[PDB]
């Protein structure tokens, strides 16, 4: 959701930054939050919902 | 003289400066440089051609 600044890259000389982040369809509204998943402790994908 | 032997490195003599200070006194000097982020080794190139 909230960007994040990871890694610093080079672009033809200048060193500039790296952007972590979901893309834009997966980010509008309130009901793409659940859209995302987790990890369990034991590799399972659980959707934000639960 | 006795320097200008060594075919192996490249010794020079000189004095210092008048003023111990970047004293290039009759000398002139410059920067190449590349404002449009242009290549390294299109720099050389550069440099080579001066």
């Amino acid at each position: 959701w909230g960007s994040s600044y990871v890694n610093d890259f080079i672009d033809r000389g200048r060193v500039k930054r790296v952007y972590l982040q979901g893309r834009p369809d997966a980010r509008m509204n309130p009901d793409d939050l659940s859209k995302w998943y987790v990890r369990n402790d034991k590799g399972e994908m659980v959707p934000f919902n639960a | 003289m006795h320097f200008f032997s060594f075919k192996d490195a490249m010794v020079f003599a000189f004095a210092p400066p008048s003023v111990l200070e970047l004293g290039n006194a009759t000398g002139f000097d410059l920067f190449l440089q590349d404002q449009a982020g242009v290549g390294h080794e299109v720099l050389l190139q550069a440099r080579n051609k001066f």
